[PDB]
């Protein structure tokens, strides 16, 4: 049992989770990402990926937990904030969704994709709506 | 809402 | 004439370049990016986009020059190195392409996409093919 | 590699 062998085992489980996501087997994906975390619990990507699978099943509270874990483990991994913002937005918490999406743009700057800006703008519009009435 | 692919 | 109006003018030219790229009118795209740079010459994105238009015409020496300008203006804008890596790869300079593509991975770290790693692995396979002749 | 989409 080496650090390299442990990492390779967890990475293989992550890959099985990614394949499940592509097949829209979100229930299987949650299993594989969970199993990967149990092998290697210090890798933020596995938590962000599980957040995506949870969100795909509309389990936004579970998604938020995993996104916050990703953010805690690696605050520079911006997909953590993307997952948090998507789940907060879906829960009707646009102010926290806006803060998460803005963090993505703060990290990426001029590197930000069009999708990242759109997510930020959608949350921003929703926060504006909540004030007009 | 953008549904982002896993990594 | 406000700074935002100048930026909006350059961005509209950039968008005209993006439309030209979509239509595969690469000569027109080069013009629009050039005009954007003349309106606002401090934005590395215009140079990186012009490098893409040059590369599409297989003008890789011109692409390298624009990619290097993008990198000088904005060293953390990783698409400048992606443009440099492509141009060098296409020139048959795969060690220099590998260094460019590796710099993208160093900037992005655990945020790197599968496309970025595919580019890196492609340059690496060409470097290794070369030293195995 | 490919010339990725501009911007
Ligand atoms: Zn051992
Ligand atoms: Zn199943
Ligand atoms: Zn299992
Ligand atoms: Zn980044
Ligand atoms: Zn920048
Ligand atoms: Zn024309
Ligand atoms: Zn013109
Ligand atoms: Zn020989
Ligand atoms: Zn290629």
């Amino acid at each position: 049992g080496s650090m390299a062998e442990t990492k390779a085992k967890a990475e293989d489980l992550k890959m099985q989770g990614n394949k499940a996501m592509a097949n829209k087997d979100y229930e299987l994906a949650i299993n594989k990402y969970t199993e990967a975390i149990k092998v290697l619990p210090t890798n933020a990507i596995y938590y962000a990926n599980r957040a995506a699978a949870h969100s795909s099943l509309k389990e936004y509270d579970q998604a938020v937990k995993d996104a916050e874990s990703a953010i805690s483990i690696d605050p520079s991994y911006f997909r953590g904030y993307s997952r948090l913002g998507f789940a907060k937005y879906a829960q009707g918490k646009p102010e926290e969704a806006l803060e998460a999406y803005k963090k993505v743009l703060d990290i990426e700057g001029d590197n930000a994709t069009e999708a990242m800006k759109r997510d930020y703008e959608s949350a921003k519009k929703k926060v504006e709506q909540s004030l007009n009435l | 809402p953008t549904v982002e692919e896993v990594d």
